[PDB]
């Protein structure tokens, strides 16, 4: 929580805590009153909508992880809130506990990244070490997070800081070294992920064809 | 598609009622809530069911519906209560909120109460005398104490502390402590702070006379 | 826990977390090792004592709240360490885990304060308010803490900042303000606690006999 | 009514193997423990009955005792890794530590081992190139980067980022990002990085030619 930057056209998605208690989602506009979004009833599995949303809100629960889902779909600028979790005892209308709350920005700023292959050298030292990686480029604002093989490899990864180019977007790289020996059998994939955008993105990063 | 109104602004001076109301066509028919919310926190139940409190708020909150008005009344208000507050009513089918009132919690001049104490019996077996004077509850923070012996002005020999803004009140106090020798309190009659506060027309001074009733 | 200031022959008291498993208390001097001072068991609610600590080491229990308690008196500037409990399972002769250190220095410019009245005025307002309190004087270092009754009256209460004095002692006063009428039939006592000094003063504050 | 002893200090670099030594007399009749601890922080056991290690521990620290001496080894030793390390042990009747080993992990210089890349045909594409200098691994953190295109060097048009301290080996990395547009790249044939750096007798040159294996 604390604070998220969208894109338009974008979605938001507010998780919740889920016997005869109802949970409601409800925004607030800064400087401005509390309106109310949707609800789910866990003992019934329904959900209920606000019609000033057209059909805007998604409503989606997890049984097992006890969790309900609020996403609110096609952002645009006057969807910037505060959005909050409540919960109250069922047919009382009161909410007796509001969750934090986080406030979604809803910026034309927002650009998700294009990510380029860094190839391993096909003049790497033989039973020595390569280098290789992903460059992450023109994005705004920060942050972008990179793991490698899903988080399974960790050993040799730096990824850099971000730096603000000339353009006022962000660029980053993040890189690996691995035995030479290894990049005929190998893989390596780079995992972008831009969460003002929804990017998510994998990229294979091979020795370039010749 | 019904719309509830509240005033945007009420203001109260610490200790005073105050007086939140809710208005919306025929809102006595309906149960009312009430949510106190401050800056970056999330809203907090203080009533509902139109005049039941959650267990945990103070009883100087309570709350009335019927007509076209429902009221949320904060007896001895605190500062404390400077807050946001929603009210929110159910009719079975949508919920609603006003738009919400901001309360003020007005801190404005207070002259203090001036108390002057001198030492105790105990203390001058021991060689040594604190004189002590309190200027309590006060507003603004500027205060001017001044020790006189024997109408003579005292230099040096006292020392001034002073609380933070009260969380009820937000006034300040202050204690003016004056040491001397034993033999020195022994040999003055009279001991007095003077205090000068924006609250009071002129300087005030609490005095007494050593071996007194 | 964090960091104590204790008085020469004063006592500081280390509580631990109370099957099969013994707690130890185990203490480090600044830039040293680390020194054994005992233990308990709780299953057979039995103490041991390390030899060098003469009969200085005080061990007791509380089945109720499963705390135990080490208590090392007659302190002295040697003394001046970080204490630990520790816990790990009986007869192997292992410490799996280690409870968060106390820094504990004994020091010699320690002094408890005396309590002095501030009594409430014989020329204070019929049906209006009277003034009194407890001055706390003459003691290092900081903090003093002062209720009245107990902790239950907190209503027109100021416990003031302490102020350093020219001799290098701390002074401070705690005030309330009560109903004049009340003067003759109400108690106030002021509780005063300086831990440095193991000091705890309840001091009743009446109107001075004329 | 015995002493357990160790060296005050070890010192390694990272990824070297560390010893640390308990002695006292006849040690091996008995069960020793070790305790890793951190400025201001409680000790942590790493190792129990010489050589088994608690849930959790990383699998670089083992153990042994024999005779009069027991070892707590550390292969592939981490920055991470500097910390203070007590021995413990056990004769049934007194619970004694050893007096403590400060293990130091030494960060000295490094060269750093230095990567060009081409940028991607996929970037190409959507007219800029990125040219990106990896200087890896290196201590200290003062480096220049220089870039030259076709001999000219190059000012105004890269930008570094600098990674902080490694947690393994507290070296540095940097990345030099050279950015041109797809018509200039196209221009040119020889594009380079020069490295100067402490570590390097001389400054070093990495470079590629354009649309070349």
């Amino acid at each position: 929580s604390g604070a998220e930057v969208k894109k338009p056209g974008s979605s938001v998605k507010v998780s919740c805590e889920a016997s005869n208690y109802v949970i409601t989602w409800v925004r607030q506009a800064p400087g401005q009153g509390l309106e109310w979004m949707g609800g789910f009833i866990p003992d019934f599995r329904t959900a209920m909508y606000a019609q000033g949303f057209q059909g805007r809100v998604t409503i989606t629960a997890d049984e097992s992880t006890s969790l309900a889902y609020m996403e609110l779909t096609n952002l645009r600028s006057e969807d910037t809130a505060v959005y909050y979790c409540a919960r109250g005892p069922l047919s009382r209308g009161y909410y007796d506990y509001w969750g934090p709350g986080t406030l979604v920005t809803v910026s034309a700023s927002t650009k998700g990244p294009s990510v380029f292959p860094l190839a391993p050298s096909s003049k790497s030292t033989s039973g020595g070490t390569a280098a290789l990686g992903c460059l992450v480029k023109d994005y705004f604002p920060e942050p972008v997070t990179v793991s490698w093989n899903s988080g399974a490899l960790t050993s040799g990864v730096h990824t850099f800081p971000a730096v603000l180019q000339s353009s006022g977007l962000y660029s980053l790289s993040s890189v690996v070294t691995v035995p030479s020996s290894s990049l005929g059998t190998q893989t390596y994939i780079c995992n972008v992920n831009h969460k003002p955008s929804n990017t998510k993105v994998d990229k294979r990063v091979e020795p370039k064809s010749c | 598609s019904y719309v509830l109104t509240q005033p945007p602004s009420v203001s109260v001076a610490p200790g005073q009622t105050a007086s939140i109301t809710c208005s919306g066509d025929k809102l006595g028919d309906k149960y009312v809530s009430w949510y106190q919310q401050r800056p970056g926190q999330s809203p907090v139940l203080v009533l509902y069911q139109d005049s039941k409190r959650p267990s945990g708020i103070p009883e100087r909150f309570s709350g009335s519906n019927s007509g076209n008005t429902a009221t949320l009344t904060i007896s001895g208000t605190q500062a404390m209560d400077e807050a946001d507050y929603y009210c929110q009513a159910w009719d079975s089918s949508a919920l609603v909120f006003g738009g919400g009132t901001k309360l003020t919690v007005l801190r404005t001049v207070a002259a203090p109460s001036v108390f002057i104490f001198p030492p105790s019996d105990e203390q001058l077996k021991s060689g040594t005398a604190s004189v002590v004077c309190l200027l309590n509850n006060f507003y603004p923070r500027e205060a001017k104490v001044q020790w006189k012996v024997d109408n003579a002005l005292q230099s040096g020999n006292s020392q001034e502390s002073v609380t933070e803004q009260d969380s009820k009140d937000s006034t300040y106090s202050l204690s003016s402590t004056l040491t001397l020798s034993k033999a020195d309190y022994e040999k003055h009659k009279v001991y007095a702070c003077e205090v000068t506060h924006q609250g009071l027309s002129s300087p005030v001074t609490k005095s007494f006379n050593r071996g007194e009733c």
